[PDB]
């Protein structure tokens, strides 16, 4: 019974500023003993394994560069990145190991960054499907800021909402952009019904949509 | 190079045991205390238990969440590291991470593996079909070219995808998976330049190591 706990859940920060974070701890972790408060900081970017930043509440990890700061004692600790950059997008952890071992819940951080208009790309079912009795239209919408986008798909110049799968990347590490899949699935006779197909992206970055459509008697 | 390397992992049904081993090298394993550490999809990292380095004896500590279920032992012959895991439930369905723990004065973690997923279910291992994904009928004058592959109705996760056996590396964004009844799907997406494809062949390489599935789909025009 050490509970650990963040704030905040999640936050976004521009490149070049600054982010600070907190963890709390239920009880002291100041070790009467070593003198050491027993606390480190975890950094988790998408996909990837959990890395150790910081222990002892503020000793650097080497190697970890010296805009990542952590300070503290007892029970409130703070984890300072400064200059933040783009490839510091990860859920950040806080851990006592004063007894035994407990993670707080993590917090998330975005990177702000300026608007980008996706790149859109739409693809027919394949041939090797289609044998199968199924097909699906996919549509990629790809780096664009920011992550609210909307995706309808058109059939014969009408909308379709039954049988869609949406799938969005967590943040790029580099350009700080989000991309997006949309996944349209029919029977290959329903397909075979239909011309024209449509998928539209409704994103701020402009008033009309960006349309990209395939006409089925072309395939 | 210290490495640690998780194995064990798949799909079990609830009320099942599993048991996750963890291969070590590069370092005198004896001198350090490890440590399991799991994950849920989307969720907190979570410790579960750590056994102490020869100093202290090899002595066990469990976290109250998985104390009397789960069993933590290490083989000092080979440097190999051990989860036993009873009666599982859907709660325990994670990715489980080895750390190399505590070696008497230090207090971080310095080095965990890649993780290995443990999925708790009753539904059935299912291989996916993978569909390439070519443009229709596009001006292809981008300089530019986007293609991908489907990675459809599969179950359990993971899928791991690369591009031309990992040498496309730039330009790809694979999607996490959509669970909809009961199978995962995901794809995955490659830019290249025009020039490039199709005068220069890709391929998505895709395995489902739950069903030993390895697939190398080349997209052709
Ligand atoms: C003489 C062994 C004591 O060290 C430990 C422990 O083994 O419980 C491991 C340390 O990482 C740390 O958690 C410590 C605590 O007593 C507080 O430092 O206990």
């Amino acid at each position: 019974d050490i509970v650990m706990s963040q704030s905040p859940s999640s936050l976004a920060v521009s490149a070049g500023e600054k982010v600070t974070m907190s963890c709390k701890s239920s009880q002291s972790l100041l070790n009467s003993r070593t003198r050491k408060n027993y606390l480190a900081w975890y950094q988790q970017k998408p996909g990837q394994s959990p890395k150790l930043l910081i222990y002892w509440a503020s000793t650097r990890e080497s190697g970890v560069p010296d805009r990542f700061t952590g300070s503290g004692s007892g029970t409130d600790f703070t984890l300072t990145i400064t200059s933040v950059q783009a490839e510091d997008l990860a859920v950040y952890y806080c851990k006592q190991s004063y007894n035994l071992r407990t993670f707080g819940g993590g917090t998330k951080l975005e990177i702000k960054r300026a608007d980008a208009a996706p790149t859109v790309s739409i693809f027919p079912p394949s041939s090797e499907q289609l044998t199968s009795g199924g097909a699906s239209v996919v549509c990629f919408l790809n780096n664009f800021y920011p992550k609210d986008i909307n995706v309808k798909w058109k059939i014969d110049g009408s909308e379709r909402q039954n049988g869609v799968l949406n799938s969005w990347t967590d943040q790029d590490s580099k350009d700080s952009t989000y991309s997006m899949s949309s996944t349209l699935t029919l029977t290959k006779d329903e397909y075979e019904r239909h011309n024209s197909y449509t998928c539209e992206a409704t994103h701020k970055t402009s008033t009309s949509p960006i349309v990209k459509s395939f006409n089925r008697n072309e395939c | 190079e210290v490495k640690l390397v998780e194995s064990g992992g798949g799909l079990v049904q609830s009320g099942g045991s599993l048991r996750l081993s963890c291969a070590t090298s590069g370092f005198t394993f004896t001198d350090y205390y490890m440590s399991w550490v799991r994950q849920p999809p989307g969720k907190a990292l979570e410790w579960l238990g750590f056994i102490r380095n020869k100093a202290n004896g090899y002595t066990t500590e469990y976290s109250p969440s998985v104390k009397g279920r789960f069993t933590i032992s290490r083989d000092n012959s080979q440097s190999i590291l051990y989860l036993q895991m009873n009666t599982l439930r859907a709660e325990d369905s994670a990715t489980y991470y080895c750390a190399r723990d505590h070696d008497g004065y230090y207090e971080r973690f310095s080095y965990w593996g890649q993780g290995t997923l443990v999925t708790v279910s009753a539904a059935k291992t299912t291989p996916p079909s993978v569909y390439p994904l070519a443009p229709g009928s596009a001006a292809q004058t981008n300089s530019m070219v986007t293609l991908g592959c489907l990675v459809k109705g599969y179950f359990p996760e993971p899928v791991t995808v690369t591009w031309n056996s990992g040498s496309l590396s730039s330009g790809v964004h694979t999607f996490p998976a959509v669970l909809q009844s009961d199978l995962y799907t995901l794809s995955s997406s490659v830019t290249v330049p025009s020039s490039t494809w199709p005068s220069e062949t890709v391929t998505c390489n895709v395995a489902h190591p739950a069903s030993s599935t390895k697939v190398d789909k080349k997209i052709v025009p």
